[PDB]
RNA sequence: AGAGUGUAGCUUAACACAAAGCACCCAACUUACACUUAGGAGAUUCAAUUGACGCUCUGA
């Protein structure tokens, strides 16, 4: 079951605005990173 | 300010000292080196030891007129 | 005491494809972006966002935008990998890729002189190996391919005892993280199975039971 | 400059959500922990039953059944992705 | 009192004591990390395994991903079977999960209440 | 096919004046745990001491 631990929020009291940004370098993977 | 010869300032510019890190202090009273390494602010945690109770005892009462009680906390002095 | 000499391997392939959101999910997934953008400081995106904008609206009252658009349309048809490799088969049990969402086993067909049944991959244990030894020793015999599968720790699983003389066979789990075939249409009839027709998969009361120590998740 | 969002206040609509979907999590979850302890129960009782099994047939076999494994030393594992390379 | 039945009623200590796996589970994502180490310390805690620390060494310099690990001991080799297998099928998104051990090579700083009683038993 | 049993995970807790007391789950503080705070889901298996629905063990 990752879907449910996939999706969080981080529990710092200050951070930046947070975009899912994909992650492909030549990898053919896809990965959704917050960044 | 502390008044004291500066020579005696020398060893802990000896010391490598990097943020976080562990110093052990064998003979630390009556002071200056130790309030020295106090200083440097690099320490995470301080162990200042001296056999004379007496000798400590003095160390104890200029650690606690030129440090703050904010810095000395809990075990990191 | 007359003992038939039986081992079993559980290939239990872990999931290659994310597991599908229920409704709760996404829905949540869209609150925990609302609460997450509502408590921030400030981020460089938003300085390009709102704030060159606006002096931008000043300026010509007297693009970040742009910039957005091309990072959004360039991999709309730059097609990604598909997520489903499921539904375009359909029916073929014995690929690798016939449900990826799920934990997936491999299961054999054996044929036994008086019963003919599907059942898990079998071992005939030997005095001079060990229990876990056998486990290993069937990669190559039954499934006659390239093997990676990771073997943990030594520890039965399952015992089931069946009398027509007995028999007697202990159960092993392996992870198996890539399977590929080098003959697909191998006279062996293996075949990759899920949980929810496993049941349907085997007749036997007895070997049922199996479930037990067999994760759905 | 140092203030991005200042006010997020909105009408009763939006805490409905906020509460009674919460409450839809303790739920779920509930289920969830339920059926993990299942997991829990049904795996430890399974190995316990064929072990005893094991023993009384064999006095020497389950002894070298229950070494702990040098492969688990360098044990690597990944899980799901959400395409494959 | 010693002769009276009631002896020792106020014994307290002896009922105290006065007297290894790693798991790294790496992401680039800053806010997934921490909830899965979340998690499995809670399944830790539920089935009685001792934890000694969730230490977090610095970022790689840049592009930048952390490690975050977590201290587990207790296991038995039995139990490590059920265990390892559900901290499998609950990674969330291609996290590195490894099983580090301390190899004699991997020394604390004492507090000053459990020094004393060290001393006393050194000399 | 027989042999036993039955309260949400446990407990004979239950005279009532009630179906109780620990376990459990998200939420904020916390690297975390933990403590505390603010919330949630819970059962006396079904029909009149008896009979049959679920579980268990022996029946090839």
């Amino acid at each position: 079951d990752s879907s449910r631990a996939s999706l969080t929020r981080v529990h710092r009291q200050a951070y930046a605005r947070l975009y899912p940004v994909l992650l492909v370098k030549q990898d053919g993977s896809t990965i959704h990173i917050r960044y | 300010y502390y008044l004291m010869d500066a020579a005696s300032l020398l060893p802990v510019l000896a010391l490598g000292l990097q943020p976080g890190d562990i110093v052990l202090d064998l003979c630390a009273a009556p002071g200056g080196k130790t309030l020295a390494l106090l200083q440097t602010g690099c320490c995470r945690n301080l162990a200042a030891n001296d056999l004379s109770p007496s000798r400590i005892a003095r160390l104890q009462k200029i650690l606690h007129s030129y440090v703050p009680e904010e810095i000395r906390d809990g075990n990191q002095v | 005491s007359p003992w038939r000499l039986l081992g079993a391997l559980c290939l239990q392939r872990p999931p290659v494809v994310s597991k599908p959101l229920t409704p709760l999910q996404e829905e949540m997934a869209s609150l925990l972006q609302q609460i997450e953008i509502e408590r921030s400081l400030y981020s460089d995106h938003e300085l390009r966002a709102l704030d060159e904008n606006q002096r931008l609206a000043k300026k010509k009252a007297d693009l970040a935008q742009d910039l957005e658009d091309m990072w959004e349309q360039k991999f709309l048809q730059f097609k990604l990998g598909a997520r489903i490799t499921e539904a375009d088969e359909k029916n073929d049990r014995t690929s690798l890729n016939r449900k990826l969402d799920r934990n997936l086993v491999l299961l054999v067909r054996e044929k036994f002189g008086d019963q003919d049944v599907w059942i898990l991959p079998q071992a005939e244990w030997q005095p001079g190996e060990t229990l876990r030894g056998t486990a290993e020793r069937t990669l190559a015999t039954l499934s006659e391919n390239n093997m990676e599968a990771k073997f943990l720790g030594n520890a039965p699983c399952g015992h089931y005892t069946f009398k027509f003389l007995g028999a007697k066979v202990f159960f092993f789990k392996a992870l198996l993280l890539t399977g590929d075939f080098s003959q697909a249409g191998n006279k062996g009839h293996h075949v990759w199975v899920t949980k929810d027709e496993l049941g349907d998969y085997l007749k036997p009361k007895y070997l049922a039971q199996v479930r037990r120590f067999v994760s759905d998740l | 400059k140092a203030r991005e969002r200042p006010q997020v206040e909105l009408t009763f609509e939006e805490t409905e959500r906020r509460a009674l979907l919460l409450k839809k999590w303790s739920l779920y979850k509930q289920q969830e922990r339920k059926m993990e302890r299942d997991t829990i129960r049904a795996m430890l009782e399974a190995q316990q039953e064929a072990l005893e099994e094991l023993q009384l047939e064999s006095p020497k076999l389950h002894a070298e059944a229950i070494k702990r494994d040098p492969n688990l030393f360098p044990f690597e594992k990944e899980g799901p992705h959400y395409t494959p390379p | 009192y010693k002769t009276k039945p009631t002896h020792g009623i106020g014994k307290y200590k002896h009922l105290i004591k006065a007297e290894v796996l790693n798991i790294h589970l790496t992401a680039y994502d800053m806010t997934l990390a921490e909830s899965y180490a979340q998690y499995v310390h809670n399944l830790c805690n539920s089935l009685s395994i001792k934890v000694e620390e969730s230490y977090a060494m610095p970022t790689k310099t840049i592009l930048t991903t952390h490690e975050r690990v977590v201290q587990i001991s207790g296991l038995s080799a039995t139990f490590a079977e059920i265990f390892l297998e559900i901290i499998q099928s609950s990674l969330p998104e291609g996290v590195r999960l490894s099983v580090k051990e301390h190899t004699e090579e991997d020394g604390r700083f004492k507090a000053r209440p459990e020094l004393e009683e060290l001393l006393a038993k050194l000399k």
